[PDB]
């Protein structure tokens, strides 16, 4: 009978989670609805970053995709509709491909109370970038909170950061009307409950210049994951990485000076 | 201790400079 | 000799929350003081809403009331006054009949710190109450947290709530320019604390609206009670109730629309 | 040549320059053997703010030549909140150029920030405070010395501060009415230092603007204690130890 | 309770009439 798009997500913070890692860098997208997963990819109001998104869905613990939906949605709106869920909260997207609407449905850990939201979805003219294959002169992956408190303080330095990577540790510089800022993370013999390792895969050592204003749009995934990656190369847009607990992931990429 | 927001460097460039449609 | 009020409440911090409760709804007001208590009575200045507040002799650790008096107070002078006791701070009250200026005196538990406010009173005339006690079509009891949790999202979507319940349970609806919401709340048969439990009692359905910018105020009271209690009928006023423990009781009276 | 002191306990650092930051925007950093010394009127001429950190306190200290340092407080505030409090940290200066140099170190080890700032050329300007004797002198934890200022605040502009031989009261006036906060000296070995006491030599009932007493309580987190000197006609002395190794001292005066 | 406003009060005399340089 009705051609519906139903995804139940038992850990619903997760969404919560990633609403808070767009709705500052993106007012309006369209999330890609397949059998496949849930796909967002969009470059950010300005045209600076593209920020790509993917909940695979095996990752859900129910999904249910008759027919390809392009959604529209507001970002601001539906992340106003995922700040009325709690962080315990079972949550259900469902569409009824018909309708105008986004449904979202939170089910309370409590089991008497069920809240339901519908959201009035867009009319966005579906663009997407293809991204080529590149190899990467350097990969970085460290704790996301250290990644999040280096762009962090070194915004209140200068506008922008140079990073600086080596065999042997990675280099974060800011400068400024106040001075100047460096921060040296060493790569680690191995932390002993791990997640507070530094790794560096280098082929090349690399010597790049990015915006502070754009890290730090970046960092608000930082909830998502214990780890992030940055991936560097010359004259290549830098791509960040938060992995979504087996369930996915979502990519930042970000052009460096010149 | 809270990010300062920063204006955006006079050099960036779009990642449309570098991805196609 | 002259007719002295005078309470010492060791639970200071129940006075506390009672302000905080009234401030930011009610400038000034009357307390009735007799020996059966202290009562406040009052309109909030927009005339749509009316606090009444209740604080039965018995409650307090000591209460003297020689004779049936009233004062009117400046409940934004009262409170400033009042953050400056301690959360254990020891309370007492101290006026004579006819006073302008209400003696607020906080002891520490140690009794090596005391302070003392004496405050200005302000002349108010204060009649009436002519509040039938009435039938409802509906009564609901529900941990307050969550009656906070419902109006502060609900907010988010719009700034009137229909209320509608049945005998299964009670909706909450809410809608705007982001999208429409619906809470839905059933009762919890089960076996509880009451600090969970969600019961209705029913002689009819109602379904009725309210503007939440009030009901987002009652709210401030959610410090003073475990549970509220809501109070519907066709076009009788809501009444919102906080039970002070082992005191009394603070209700809030709110006009449906049409 | 060149200056350098590291500091185990870097935090202490922080806390001194969000205790000044808002009362002074520039100060200059005297340097020497014997340690680190800043001494500063606020903008407006009112209180004056004297700091002392022996260099015994320090773990290293290394002093060729006297310095004077032109530091903006605020800069340097800003960069020390990019310290992490359980931060070693280190100042370091080259006496030619006027950069100052801090160093932050992670106790895992793993992580080590350097920020050069910027100083300015300033006006070389102690004023001589005198020896002195008091009247009154109370020691009080200095949390309930910032909550009896904050809360008189809500009532008046000044404070009157009372003192007898085994108490002390404050109080005020305003559009809402009165209030009086009596605290009484404490028996003691009880607990240690949320102890009141009082030395009384002569008895002593001032006037204070709460405005500035509300500047001094920012340094609250560098102790627990805070001591209250007093004399009729004489600035009131508000000190607090910081640790084992000096003292933050602000001076305001009170009414005629 | 954030701290209330409070202006200088009239009386006040500064620090320099009680210490010279």
């Amino acid at each position: 009978g009705p051609h519906m798009f139903e995804a139940r997500l038992v850990q619903g913070s997760i969404l919560k989670k990633v609403l808070e890692a767009l709705k500052d860098l993106i007012n309006e997208a369209c999330w890609d609805i397949s059998s496949s997963g849930v796909n967002l990819q969009s470059m950010d109001s300005s045209h600076v970053s593209l920020v790509q998104l993917t909940l695979r869905s095996e990752g859900f613990d129910t999904y249910r995709c008759d027919r390809n939906l392009a959604m529209g949605v507001n970002l601001t709106s539906m992340s106003k509709i995922l700040k009325c869920a709690g962080n315990e909260d079972i949550i259900t997207l469902r569409a009824e491909d018909n309708a105008d609407t986004l449904a979202l449905v939170f089910e309370a850990p409590n089991q008497e109370k069920v809240s339901d939201y519908e959201m009035k979805l867009m009319d966005l003219d579906v663009e997407q970038l293809g991204i080529p294959e590149q190899e990467y002169s350097c990969v970085v992956k460290m704790p996301s909170g250290e990644f999040a408190r280096i762009c962090r303080d070194l915004s209140h330095i200068g506008d922008a950061v140079v990073i600086s990577c080596a065999k042997d540790g990675v280099k974060f510089s800011a400068s400024g009307e106040l001075g100047n800022g460096n921060i040296k993370l060493s790569q680690t013999s191995n932390v002993d409950k791990e997640e507070e390792a530094v790794t560096i895969e280098m082929n090349e050592p690399v010597q790049l210049t990015f915006a502070l204003r754009y890290l730090n749009f970046f960092t608000k995934a930082t909830p998502l994951s214990s780890t992030v990656t940055l991936s560097m190369s010359a004259d290549v847009p830098l791509v960040v990485e938060y992995k979504i607990a087996d369930m996915g992931h979502l990519k930042y990429y970000l052009a460096p000076k010149i | 201790a809270p990010v300062c927001v920063r204006p955006t460097p006079k050099w960036q460039k779009g990642i449309g400079e570098f991805f196609a449609a």
